[PDB]
RNA sequence: GCGGGGAAAGGAAACAUCUUAGUACCCGCAGGAAGGGAAGCCAACAGGGACCCCCUGAGUAGGGGCGACCGAAAGGGGGAUA
RNA sequence: CACGGGCCGGGGAGUUCACGGCCGUGGCGAGCCUAAGGGGUUCAACCCCGGAGGCGUAGGGAAACCGACAGCCCGCAGCGGG
RNA sequence: CGUGGGGUAGGGGGGCGCGGCCGUGGGGCAGAAGCCGGGCCGUGAGGUCCGGUGGACCCGCGGCCGACGAAGAUCCCGGCGG
């Protein structure tokens, strides 16, 4: 932790406090209005810098619809490579039941509900997951494991 | 009084010359207004300031060009290093060839007599024994 | 900005002084390069995961990390790695792969010239 | 140590199959029936009883059987019965003037919807938040400041 | 394993004072050496004055109470600006019989304070739990170094060794008179006398507010648990603090935000320490 | 009943605003060692008719009878601790009771004996 | 604290929808607290289980010259439990 | 010959919270932190508990829906060779 | 080492002073703060000492926090001039 002197300490004896002599420190006119205003008239050049040309889209307008969140699954996927790390830790503590001669993990008790295919699987694994991507099923099956799709 | 080496002896003499020619740094019109008569230096950030702009004939501003030689800076005019002393036990660790003893202004007469006696025995130059202590020791 | 001040941690400050002295004594530019990376502002200090050592290091390589070694990913190589600090999980992965974890002063004492040492950030 | 009922958290569609447990309001009548009690007897023993709940969980039954044996053998002391211990009804003055009759309750919205969704509740809730500057009322226009800042910093 | 804690910087940087020994010396209630015990891992932490200062300021700042002015102070008079054209400044003025008298503006007598304290101001400097506990371990380790303890200002000449560990039998002492004898035979009494003689009447307005006396800190006594008799036997000495080991904190371990507090551990307290603050 | 607060403002307000029955407690003075063994108590509130020894001030060492007690001022007048004004009259120095020691006790009052038995116990 | 009546200034860099704000203020009526409270509930085929208040969900869904700006609920953790 | 001050003393102006961006340090690190609240205390401090939730670990698309590297070259530091 | 040394607005870096707090070390009825005048130190903000006046508090050093620095606002309040 480092501590620094407040700017007011430096500004004593400076008449203007960093606001200049010409364009001094005034009220909301010095901001071009109160709040997030002006973006279509005098701050339109700020919209053109950051937003879509022609439409100024993110600043103004509508695009698409929202699928209602109360009827949409909130996904918590895990990659195959990250899963391989997880089972290694789980095995050391003894949380893995090697039920069938192979390590058995089920994603839902681990807090995940989908399996993705990034990374590498280095052990044969039985994975109980509601959803698994195409490469996840292949990579798990290439290591001697298997994906089992449960029904929500 | 303090015996200095020849390099420092010249710098001490040079410092005395710089002291005599040093301007008394004042704000503009400090002589006119009683309300700022006893003020310290102020570097006023103003439109028409002629001290900051160093106009000939106006008072001079403060600059690092006026700094005195670094090797003798802060020394007592006698050449010694002043040390503030508040009790006799504070005399430990000082060297009478390098240090002079300045007694704290609020040290009372009873404690001042003990400091002065111990310091004079040890050979220290005491800068400010005080009028009362001088009379008492002289009477002794 | 509040301009960079350097570390407040005296342990870090003494390590930086060590590396500069070691660079001068042994004419080793590596320990000067390490000290500059160690003295970086905190918000841009070097952190390396053990999984990165797989790509950038071969078996038997000696690696100096001018920062913290974090334990992320998996290590499959035998590496001798020195760093400013090592997290417990990073420590366990390096050792279990047969490697060794050193302090930077240990590496300098072992290899004053830093010959064959690879800088990894 | 009187057991606490364990019930399942309702599994939403949003959860995607992840489930968890929680402490329930009370033991269900089905669970009490397996240990030979009704709602009145269980309440007299200090147990929380939930006659609304339909589920029967074996872990709840097992906890009840263990604790009842301790109580009936003199090893555990039941707490006070989970029934009202005081009756405190105050004399009412000006029910009509304060909107507490059925006509007032209807106009306030309390017949058609929940208390939390009535308009007077919304007025009072927001007034408190603004008075204390709590949560989202510490910054007026917070949503638009976030929206514009996200566009600029995520462009 | 702890090679990263006690960093060896040889040969280019000369060593400092050695780490505390693998064992601690234990003395009986008569001041006679009794035995050794294994040093808890806490004493091998490097002393970190920067981190100790941060954790001390955090614990102290949680104690401050909110302050403020009355919300309407200087704002409740009936006043208005009377405009230009009257030959006087256009600040607000009293409306009634006091009329020309200035009012409301911060520059007027009886006006509002422009930027007063507010009770909503955050005074507490929060700290992460892990960071706070690392500082506590660092402060504990400093109690084992005579260099750090002396630099904080304690009298350590007569203390046989540091960390000062006394037998657990000391926890049965119930009278201040007997605890005084224990302190004298462990060489701790001179530091208690430093605190007794060092109490002064402090300068300034604190006298008006119940802060008349400023007292130096002398000895921190660490016991195994709450409600042992030794807590009451020592708590009346000037500058002495006593806590059970589980109650150790930065307020007693680094007064002034400075490491190294003259500490008397009991042997049972040192044993319990091995499972705390880690 | 005298505040428990540690704040000096509340300690002083208790002292100056104390009602008469509380101001009596401020009249306590230590008994001489001889009286302590005879009566078995260490302190008694000073009473008119007692004999006290003054231990501090200009009249230190003067023994005399208490002639008047002022509850409002918490001061007592003692024979011998006097002086004369410019008009020649004899006036008494008001002495604080904490500065005197009672050397003889006036016990003609039955109500006073109850206080002694309470403190002797 | 409960019921009712009910603005404008200011903001939107003008301004009317809007906001400010069901606010200021007015009228009525209670208590030491008031109001709320015991499923014509919520959910989604898995289950919660009267109510109020605190933390969160969340400035999310949604309303809006879709502008300024406004803004939940279910669920989760607690206080307390009838 | 632009405006302000007769003089002196005292008073007299970038503050706080919420949210966002960035910097300087400090802790921990594929994780980080607890909120409300609870237990203890030498009682607003302090010790311990509390992981709900938030941010991060994966993105693309309006949405249904789908879902990710160590292969080659140039080359600073550094290291090695002459 | 520099064919280095002007500077408004503005940006960046360091220091002085005021009130309190956490520590540490001291002074004071043989005279604290304050006040009038003076010497010395520092480029400076300022520090320090002496003589007089005064009559009980105050200061050095490290850290931390602010109701923290005035020459001016037809500034405010009081006092007092030509
Ligand atoms: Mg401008
Ligand atoms: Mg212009
Ligand atoms: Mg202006
Ligand atoms: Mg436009
Ligand atoms: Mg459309
Ligand atoms: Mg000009
Ligand atoms: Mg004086
Ligand atoms: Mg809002
Ligand atoms: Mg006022
Ligand atoms: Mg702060
Ligand atoms: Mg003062
Ligand atoms: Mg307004
Ligand atoms: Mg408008
Ligand atoms: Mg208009
Ligand atoms: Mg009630
Ligand atoms: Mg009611
Ligand atoms: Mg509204
Ligand atoms: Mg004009
Ligand atoms: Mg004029
Ligand atoms: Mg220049
Ligand atoms: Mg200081
Ligand atoms: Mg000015
Ligand atoms: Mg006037
Ligand atoms: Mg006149």
């Amino acid at each position: 932790v480092r501590r620094f002197k407040r700017a007011t300490k430096y500004r004593r004896g400076s008449r203007t406090h960093g606001w200049g002599r010409v364009g001094q420190h005034r009220k909301s006119g010095g901001s071009g209005g109160k709040g997030m205003v002006g973006f279509h008239k005098h701050k339109w050049s700020l919209v053109m810098k950051y937003g879509e040309s022609g439409t100024g889209w993110p600043f103004y307008g509508k695009h698409g619809f929202k699928q209602p969140e109360t009827i949409s699954v909130e996904w918590r996927p895990i990659n195959v490579g990250r899963l391989a790390e997880l089972v290694k830790e789980l095995r050391e503590r003894g949380e893995v039941r090697e039920e069938e001669g192979r390590l058995v993990v089920d994603l839902l008790k681990l807090g995940y509900n989908k399996l993705l295919g990034g990374g590498h699987m280095d052990v044969p694994l039985v994975v109980y997951t509601p959803v698994a991507s195409k490469a996840a099923v292949e990579k798990i099956a290439k290591a001697g494991g298997e994906v089992r799709i449960v029904s929500l | 009084r303090r015996e200095l080496p020849q390099p420092l002896k010249r710098l001490l003499r040079l410092r005395l010359q710089m002291k005599r020619r040093k301007p008394e740094f004042v704000r503009i019109d400090q002589w006119r207004y009683k309300r700022i008569e006893d003020s310290g230096w102020r570097n006023q950030r103003t439109l028409d300031n002629k001290i900051r702009r160093k106009w000939k004939g106006w008072p001079k501003p403060v600059e690092v060009g006026y700094r005195k030689p670094a090797a003798v800076r802060g020394l007592h005019p006698s050449g010694f290093v002043e040390v503030l002393v508040h009790r006799p036990e504070d005399l430990a660790g000082l060297d009478p060839k390098v240090h002079a003893v300045r007694i704290g202004r609020t040290v009372g007469l009873r404690k001042r007599l003990e400091i002065v006696k111990k310091a004079r025995e040890l050979g220290f130059y005491v800068l400010n024994p005080g009028k009362e202590v001088v009379e008492l020791l002289k009477k002794e | 900005p509040p301009n960079p001040t350097g570390p407040t941690n005296r342990q870090l400050r003494m390590l930086i002084r060590f590396l500069r002295k070691a660079a001068t004594a042994n004419s080793a530019n590596i320990w000067r390069a390490i000290a500059e990376l160690v003295e970086r502002p905190r918000r841009s200090r070097v952190v390396v995961n053990v999984g990165k050592l797989n790509r950038v290091a071969n078996d038997g390589d000696v690696v100096v990390i001018p920062g913290k070694l974090l334990g992320g990913g998996e290590l499959k190589k035998r590496v001798v790695v020195a760093a400013v600090s090592v997290t417990p999980k990073a420590w366990k992965k390096v050792v279990e792969a047969g490697g060794e974890v050193l302090t930077i002063p240990e590496l300098v004492r072992r290899n004053p010239k830093g010959s064959g040492v690879k800088i990894v950030i | 140590m009187i057991p606490k009922p364990v019930v399942q958290v309702p599994r939403s569609i949003k959860s995607g199959g992840v489930t968890k447990w929680k402490e329930g309001r009370g033991f269900s009548l089905g669970e009490l029936k397996e240990v030979g009690l009704n709602a009145e007897q269980a309440r007299l023993l200090g147990l929380p009883v939930d006659t609304r709940r339909d589920s029967v969980w074996p872990q709840n039954v097992e906890a009840l059987r263990k604790w009842l044996i301790e109580v009936l053998e003199g090893k555990a002391t039941p707490p006070e019965p989970t029934l009202p211990k005081v009756v405190k009804v105050k004399r009412k003055r000006g029910r009509a003037f304060r909107g507490l009759t059925s006509a007032g309750r209807r106009s306030r919205g309390l017949i058609s919807t929940r208390f939390r969704e009535t308009h007077n509740y919304k007025f009072k809730k927001k007034a408190k938040e603004r008075r204390l500057k709590k949560r989202h009322e510490a910054t007026k226009g917070l949503g638009n400041v976030l929206r514009i800042s996200r566009i600029i910093n995520e462009s | 394993l702890l090679k990263f804690k006690l960093l060896d910087l040889s040969p280019y940087i000369k060593p400092a004072e050695e780490r505390p020994p693998e064992a601690l010396k234990v003395y009986d209630v008569n001041g006679q050496y009794m035995a050794d015990i294994e040093t808890p891992i806490h004493f091998y932490e490097p002393v970190r004055p920067d981190l100790i200062r941060r954790a001390y300021l955090s614990a102290l700042s949680a104690r401050f109470q909110p302050k403020g002015v009355y919300e309407g102070a200087g704002k409740e008079h009936s006043c208005e600006s009377f405009g230009v054209g009257l030959g006087i400044a256009r600040i607000p003025r009293y409306k009634g019989h006091l009329w020309p008298r200035g009012c409301f503006a911060p520059n007027t007598r009886g006006g509002r304070r422009a930027h007063p304290p507010r009770p909503e101001k955050k005074l507490h400097e929060e700290i992460n739990w892990k960071e706070k506990n690392l500082a506590i371990r660092s402060a504990i380790a400093a109690t084992a170094y005579k260099s750090w303890v002396a630099a904080r200002g304690h009298m350590v000449e007569k203390v046989p060794s540091l960390p000062l560990v006394v037998s657990g039998d000391a926890e049965k002492i119930a009278k201040a008179k007997e605890a005084k004898k224990l302190f004298e035979v462990l060489g701790l009494w001179p530091d208690v006398e430093r605190a007794a003689e060092g109490v002064k009447i402090r300068a300034g307005k604190g006298k008006m507010r119940g802060r008349r006396y400023k007292e130096p800190k002398s000895v921190l006594v660490v016991v195994s648990e709450l409600d042992v008799p030794l807590i009451g036997a020592v708590r009346n000495f000037p500058g002495v603090d006593v806590v059970p080991v589980s109650h150790l904190n930065m307020l007693v371990l680094a007064p002034g935000g400075v490491p190294g507090r003259l500490t008397l551990w009991t042997a049972t307290a040192v044993e319990r320490l091995k499972g705390l603050f880690l | 009943p005298f505040t428990a607060s540690a704040q000096p403002r509340k300690q002083r307000l208790s002292l100056y605003a104390a009602p008469l029955h509380l101001r009596r407690k401020l009249l306590n003075a230590k008994l001489s060692p001889e009286l302590q063994k005879k009566l078995g108590v260490k302190r008694l509130p000073v009473r008119r008719g007692d004999t006290v020894l003054i231990m501090r001030g200009d009249f230190k060492g003067v023994t005399g009878k208490v002639v008047k007690v002022d509850l409002k001022r918490v001061r007592i007048f003692v024979e011998g601790a006097t002086r004369t004004n410019s008009r020649g009259q004899t006036v008494y120095y008001p002495i604080h009771p904490s500065k005197v020691m009672i050397v003889d006790v006036d016990l003609s009052d039955k109500a006073r004996q109850k206080l002694i038995e309470r403190r002797k116990r």
